[PDB]
Order: C-alpha cells, then sequence, then structure tokens
C-alpha cells in the first residue's frame, strides 16, 4: 500500500459479513488502532446487537471542542450510554437495520470510519468559524485583520491526540492553519525521521504540487502557539505546519481533506518501516553482486551431472 | 635451469616421493589417501590408493636403497609400506606413542631408522627388530619447544636437524645403540649418545627447512621471515664460524635443497626455486630457477562459448582470470633431489599445494 486507510478495517469487514449475515454468532473482540486509540466489538445482550465502543486518551479535550454534537449528528438512534472503561459506545441492532445493501455498505463503512468521526470535531468547529470570519472581513477588510488577531489567540484549538505529538489548529478568514508538533522517540524512526519531514518540506517548494497546503517546518514553534501547554523548543520536536487555504476544504473536499490530514503522522510513521523493507530489498542486491567478486576466487571445476533432487546421473 | 611439469594432481600434495627408479612417485593429497603413481610413456597414472590412516596425511618418504614407504597423519600414527613379491603394498602400523599429530617423517640415509616430527613438543625416531618383528620409537624431547616443522638427517646416519615453531633449529644426536655403528668424530662432536644437542640455532621466524651440506660440515635452514641462514659449526660447546642470514625480498621459503657444497636452491611462498650461492665468507640470492621471475582470430569451441557465458553471470565479466607468471601457481610445499651424484645435484623435483608436481634441471 502506498497510502493508509482512513477507517478501521476490521470493523469495516466485520459488519459488512453481520450486515450480510443470515444467522449471527455472538462477538467480544478488543480492536488496537493508530495514536493509542482502542475499540470494542461485542454482543452483550443478544447476539442480534452489536455494541461498538472506543476508547481514546485525549476524548475529554474533543468533548470541549463540540464532540458529542457532531456524534449525535452521525449515529443518531444508534448512540448509547458509554460502555465501561469506554468514552463513546453505539449500539446497532441487526433486525432494525437499514433496507438496502449501499444503505448497510455506507452504515458498516460509517461505524468503521468512528475514530476520524470522533477526532474530526475540532476541524469542523474551525471550518465553520472560518466561514464566519470570512463573511465578517468581506464586511470590512480594514477589520479584518484584527479579526483574525483575536481569533489567533481565542479560537485556537490544541489536541494532546497522543504523548509525543499535540495538533494545534485555528480559523483566520481565508485560512485553517495546522500545526503538528511531531517526534519520533525510537531513534532509528528519529534517524530517518529527519530525511522523511526534511523532504516533505522540500517537495512542497516544486511546480508539481503547487496546488497543495502551505506546508512550512522548523525544530522552533510558530510564532502563535509558542505558549500552548506541552509545546516545548528544547525536547527535540519538530513542527510541521499546514495552512488550509479557503480552496483546501471547499464543500467537495472538507471531508477528504478532515480524513487525510489527520492521517499526516501516521503515513510517515508506516512509511518510516516501509523504508526499511526498501533499503533491505536494496542491500541484498548489492549483496548478490559481492557473490560475483568472490566467485571468480573459485578455481574453474565442472560439478558433476546430477538429477533435479540433487542424486547422481549416468547420462552425457 | 628449466621446468618440466610431470603431474597435475586433483588436490593439493604437500610432500612426495620418486622411487630410486624414478619410474613411480607416492604423494599425499590432503585427505586421509596417500596416492601412487606411474610412468605411462610421457605421462603419469593413478596406480593404487593406501588408505590406512584415519585423518589427514601429513608427510611421506619413499627409502631409495630398502624400497620402503613411510606416512605420518594428524591421526598420530605412522605406517611402513613395503613391497609384497605379489606386486602389492603390505602396510605396517608403527607404535609412534604421541600425544598429538605426527607432522613431518623422514628415512635416515641407511635406511634402518626414520625420524617423525609432532605437535605433541617431540619426535620419535623409530627403528625395527627382527627379534620381535617391531618398529619402535625413541623419543628426542629435551630442547623441542614447540611442533616441529621439518627435519633432515646429517650424511652419517647419527645426527638429525630439526626445525621447530619456537624460532629455533636444532642439531640432535639420533644415535640408536644396536643399529647405527659408532658416529665418526666430527664438527658437530664426537661425545654424541641419544638426545646430545649439537646446537640450538636462532631464527627470526619459524624454521620451515633445514638441511646439512652434502660434505655435513655446514648445516642451512630457513624461516619464516623469508631468510635463510647458513650455519658453520667449530666445535662442541663453542660459537660457529659463521651463522651468515641472508634476508630475501620475497614471501617465506618453506623447503629447502644444498645444490653442492657451494650452492642451494630454496622455495616456497614465493611460488618459485630460488639459487642461492656462498661458502663461510659470505652467501647472496643469485638466480629465480623460473623464467617467470621477468614476469613473462579463428572459430571458437562450445566450451569457450558456455564458459563466456558462465564467466558473465557467475564473474564480473566475460575476460578469463589470468595465470600467475610462475610455473606453479600456489606454495610449493617441498623441494627433493632427483638426479646427480650425491652432492652435485643436477636435478630437483617440487610438488605444490596447487597439485603440480614438477622437474627442475639446473
Amino acid at each position: 500500500m502506498l497510502s493508509l486507510d482512513y477507517n478501521n478495517i476490521f470493523i469495516y469487514e466485520l459488519l459488512t459479513e453481520r450486515f450480510s449475515s443470515e444467522n449471527p454468532s455472538s462477538i467480544d473482540q478488543v480492536v488496537t488502532d493508530f495514536d493509542g486509540v482502542t475499540f470494542h466489538i461485542s454482543t452483550p445482550e443478544e447476539k442480534t446487537k452489536i455494541l461498538i465502543s472506543l476508547s481514546m486518551k485525549c476524548y475529554p479535550e474533543l468533548v470541549n471542542y463540540g464532540t458529542l454534537d457532531l456524534l449525535k449528528q452521525i449515529y443518531g438512534a444508534y448512540v448509547h450510554e458509554p460502555e465501561m472503561g469506554y468514552n463513546f459506545s453505539i449500539l446497532i441492532d441487526l433486525q432494525q437495520l437499514p433496507a438496502t445493501d449501499e444503505e448497510k455498505e455506507q452504515l458498516a463503512m460509517s461505524i468503521s470510519m468512528l475514530k476520524r468521526n470522533v477526532l474530526a470535531a475540532p476541524f469542523h468547529r474551525a471550518f465553520t468559524k472560518q466561514a464566519e470570519l470570512a463573511d465578517l472581513a468581506r464586511k470590512d477588510p480594514e477589520n479584518a485583520p484584527m479579526l483574525d488577531k483575536q481569533a489567533t489567540s481565542q479560537e485556537l484549538m490544541a489536541i494532546h491526540y497522543r504523548d509525543e505529538e499535540t495538533i494545534v489548529l485555528w480559523p483566520e478568514h481565508d485560512r485553517v492553519t495546522v500545526v503538528f508538533s511531531t517526534k519520533f522517540r525510537e531513534e532509528t524512526d528519529r534517524i530517518f525521521g529527519k530525511v522523511f519531514l526534511q523532504e516533505f518540506v522540500d517537495a512542497r517548494r516544486r511546480p508539481a504540487i503547487q496546488t497543495a497546503p502551505q506546508v512550512l517546518f522548523s525544530y522552533d514553534p510558530p510564532l502563535e502557539i509558542r505558549d500552548i501547554q506541552g509545546i516545548q523548543k528544547g525536547d527535540d520536536f519538530g513542527f510541521v505546519t499546514f495552512v488550509l487555504f479557503e480552496r483546501h476544504f471547499t464543500p467537495q473536499n472538507r471531508e477528504d481533506c478532515i480524513s487525510h490530514i489527520q492521517v499526516f503522522r501516521n503515513t510517515l510513521h508506516f512509511h518510516i518501516k516501509a523504508s526499511k523493507a526498501y533499503m533491505h530489498q536494496r542491500m541484498r542486491k548489492r549483496v548478490a553482486d559481492f557473490q560475483k567478486v568472490l566467485n571468480r576466487a573459485k578455481p574453474d571445476v565442472e560439478l558433476e551431472r546430477k538429477t533435479a533432487t540433487g542424486r547422481s546421473f549416468v547420462r552425457a | 635451469a628449466t621446468s618440466q611439469v610431470l603431474h597435475i594432481l586433483p588436490k593439493p600434495s604437500y610432500e612426495h616421493a620418486f622411487n630410486s627408479q624414478r619410474t613411480e612417485f607416492v604423494t599425499t593429497t590432503a585427505t586421509n589417501q596417500v596416492e601412487l603413481y606411474e610412468q605411462d610413456g610421457n605421462g603419469w597414472k593413478h596406480a593404487r590408493t593406501f588408505s590406512d590412516h584415519d585423518k589427514i596425511v601429513t608427510c611421506v618418504d619413499w627409502a631409495p636403497k630398502s624400497n620402503r614407504i613411510v606416512t605420518c597423519s594428524q591421526d598420530r600414527n605412522a605406517y611402513v609400506y613395503e613391497k609384497r613379491p605379489d606386486g602389492t603394498w603390505k602396510q605396517t602400523l608403527v607404535l609412534l606413542r604421541l600425544n598429538r599429530a605426527a607432522t613431518f617423517v623422514r628415512w635416515s640415509p641407511n635406511e634402518d631408522k626414520f625420524a617423525v616430527g609432532s605437535g605433541a613438543r617431540v619426535i620419535s625416531v623409530c627403528y625395527f627388530e627382527q627379534e620381535n618383528d617391531w618398529w619402535v620409537s625413541k623419543h628426542l624431547k629435551r630442547p623441542l619447544r614447540s611442533t616441529i616443522l621439518s627435519l633432515d638427517w646429517h650424511p652419517n646416519n647419527v645426527l638429525l636437524a630439526a626445525g621447530c615453531a619456537d624460532r629455533k633449529a636444532y642439531v640432535l644426536s639420533a644415535y640408536v645403540r644396536d643399529v647405527d655403528a659408532k658416529p665418526e668424530a666430527s664438527v658437530w662432536g664426537s661425545r654424541l649418545p641419544f638426545n646430545t644437542v649439537c646446537a640450538e640455532y636462532p631464527s627470526g621466524g619459524w624454521v620451515h627447512a633445514v638441511g646439512f651440506s652434502p660434505s655435513g660440515n655446514a648445516l642451512a635452514y630457513a624461516g619464516h621471515d623469508s631468510s635463510v641462514t647458513i650455519a658453520y659449526p667449530s666445535a662442541p660447546e663453542q660459537p660457529p664460524r659463521a651463522l651468515i642470514t641472508v634476508k630475501l625480498s620475497q614471501l617465506p621459503l618453506r623447503s629447502l635443497l644444498w645444490a653442492n657444497e657451494s650452492a642451494i636452491v630454496a622455495a616456497g611462498y614465493n611460488y618459485s626455486p630460488i639459487l642461492l650461492q656462498g661458502n663461510e665468507s659470505g652467501w647472496a640470492h643469485t638466480r629465480d630457477l623460473d623464467a617467470g621471475t621477468s614476469k613473462t582470430e579463428g572459430p571458437v569451441s562450445f566450451t569457450a562459448l558456455r564458459s563466456t557465458f558462465r564467466n558473465m553471470d557467475l564473474k564480473g565479466s566475460s575476460q578469463s582470470i589470468s595465470s600467475l607468471p610462475t610455473v606453479h601457481q600456489n606454495m610449493i610445499a617441498t623441494l627433493r633431489p632427483y638426479a646427480g651424484t650425491p652432492g652435485n645435484i643436477t636435478a630437483f623435483t617440487s610438488s605444490g599445494t596447487d597439485g603440480r608436481v614438477v622437474l627442475w634441471t639446473l
């Protein structure tokens, strides 16, 4: 694979089975995910009823940035009391299930999409507030810089979404800026991570990909995040900034852009691993050419003619 | 000087001996077998294998007048082989009583006894008793401190030189009573009982090779430091008249042979025999016997088509891997008299780790 899926594959496949099934069996399944997230899927009252539940260490921050109204909008009737030990929970009934195979497909997708629907709330808060500031700035272009200056400090979101990261984002009348305060703690990933983060910034400075968000990088923080909690300049973090302009989150694009920006650091983490799998296949190619430099030291003798299994043979 | 390549053996050939008729030769392949080769018009043919050893054979020798072969191996045994009237060879185990491998063996000039060097810090001088039909071993052991790398006997039956890995060349009496006649009073001594020591000569590196002058009045020996030393003794308990060391510019010598009282051939890791000349005033390296010292289209065969593709595939490119300019392609392990009166070698032979057996005429 060249780029990560946005949804949890297991919940998609599992619900695609049970929504097709004529005869459901019971389940009890904890299921890990990226960024320290964890799902629990089980059938607690009946084989007929699936409870999907989510655990995520920063969910208390995400409830401040309006998460429950987004989840109640998406999951509606299926929302349930949080399972003990989990932050959020949804109860889907296989007999009360939607009618068509394309309703079943989009419900199995929507429920597997839970990690990026819970982590989307601060992005929708920023996109919908930039739509207000875009109208206020269009009412007075000389007031607009001061609306941006106050929204840069008053409307800023920060999510400590895993212990070696922070995502910080804020609206201004023409953009949403998002900064990843990103660190690789595993030292062989820190060494490759310098290459992967540097070549990521140097890629944006080429004619082919000018249509993308303006990425920027440093290792100290952008001036407008220098006093956020957990952001510290000395601790060998790197500060990848994306500036999403109004053209990067136009109504056709918003949902792909939210899905695609959250997965950023996870594609670099995956591609650092998948680059070791590349360097190895390129190393064992050079080893196989050093074989030729030693083979010229073996004196020429014909090894005797043998059958395919190595047993001796008597012809020619 | 001229080189003639007598045979190419399929495996390394640390040692060989030609019989007194020069009609057949024995040789030690780098396994527990010993090959016997015979003339085939101008060629040579494999006649028989001896195989009585348990482990790798280390050295072999063939008594001129009495026609018996003797063999050593890492199995710590020796065998003496003697011709039965029907044409085959009678093996006979010799109880060497060695705690570690046998390295190197020589028949004495009267062929009544033979000496075997060892890794066990000792040399087993073996002789035969018609009273018992045994071979019995006497251990020389007093001064020897490490593995024995080579032996040579004096032209009188008593004195034995040995090169040892403790960087020294020993001269020992191997007089065994009720085999030897009395030794003549001579430069090395006259009070001469078994294991009395006539010299403990120094070297810079391991002494690979030793050999007395044809007159017996000097010893030459050769170091892994790539020097040849010639020692001229005076009398017992007395310093030598000269201890001339000539240092070569080449890789080490492994074997050594007096051509006459004034000239020596030597050979080894340099892939080529060399000639040294001198006397008790001084010695110098004087010639290389190999012209390789100077470092000197048509239809195409199926085996040249197949090998030019197998070269492109297994190796870098089509082009052949070159020969060395010398006749031998690997270290020349042993160097042996072949023709001329004793003390005027006119031709000698050598056998290599590459498996070439070669005749050299001076």
